[PDB]
């Protein structure tokens, strides 16, 4: 671990993880019910943190996009933030992997995607890699 | 851990950074701020000359080629040329300079200044009529 200060002299810790999304190395991750709240995850990337809506929470797309778009406007411009969905819920990847491809077209900023509760095989994450413009995917190993 | 309730969640996320940036600073950098090295903006960085041109061809590498443009210092032509995402409102959209110097045969880039960055002009030139 380093230690690194940019130009206004602001000072991170600086590992693989921080200088990628250019922000401490800590992050929320998705919790049913806690991160569910656009207001908790709007409130945490704009203290400066890494979190995840989610998914848990929501049972549609529509319900999904009200979310984000609320966490959308609560955030500065050039804020990002990330959406956890559960891979033992094949209901709420199937209307939660289009709808973020969907929002990331448009230029939604959704920064990454943390798949919970077990890992796709390599064809699912090859297509979440490739597919659903995101800077990075979050996995959560048992 | 899960002690003072109402915390705000910036005092909670802070409290850990400060902290390990203290014990870092103590451990690593004898306690003194001035020996952190300093970048324009902390960033970016996938996990894996004052004047100068550079030509493009058929067979030139996208990524060998971005990095030639962006050059070593971190400024604002490192972004221009490195990042994969530009801001429009709150949107993320592809970096419209990538797009543009995107190289192909026929594309030449002078770089100006590349030294100061304040004074730095890249230049692409490319056929037209003729």
């Amino acid at each position: 671990p380093k230690l690194i200060k940019n130009k206004s002299g602001k000072i991170f810790v600086e590992t693989k993880f921080s200088k990628l999304i250019g922000r401490p190395p800590l992050l929320v991750p998705g919790m049913t019910p806690c991160t569910v709240s656009p207001d908790f995850v709007a409130a945490t990337t704009n203290a400066g943190y890494t979190i995840e809506l989610a998914g848990g929470g929501y049972f549609s797309a529509a319900g999904m996009t009200a979310a984000i778009d609320s966490v959308v406007s609560q955030i500065e411009k050039g804020s990002t933030f990330g959406i956890n969905l559960i891979y033992v819920n094949p209901f709420m990847l199937q209307w939660g992997i289009p709808l973020i491809k969907e929002l990331r077209s448009k230029g939604y900023p959704i920064q990454f995607l943390t798949i919970g509760a077990g890992v796709p095989s390599l064809e699912v994450a090859s297509e979440y890699i490739e597919t659903l413009g995101l800077k990075y995917l979050g996995l959560k190993p048992g | 851990f899960t002690k003072v309730i109402d915390e705000p969640i910036k005092s909670i996320m802070d409290g850990i950074h400060d902290g390990h940036i203290k014990k870092l600073l103590h451990q690593y950098y004898g306690d003194d701020e001035s020996k952190i090295p300093a970048v324009e903006y902390f960033g970016g960085e996938s996990p894996v000359e004052d004047s100068a041109v550079f030509k493009a061809t058929s067979s030139t590498d996208e990524e060998s080629w971005f990095k030639a443009l962006a050059g070593s210092e971190i400024n604002w032509r490192h972004a221009s040329f490195l990042c994969s995402f530009i801001t429009q409102d709150k949107m993320f959209v592809s970096n419209p300079i990538r797009k543009v110097f995107k190289p192909s045969q026929g594309m030449v880039v002078e770089i100006s200044n590349g030294n100061t960055s304040s004074k730095t002009v890249v230049t692409l030139s490319e056929p037209v009529q003729g």
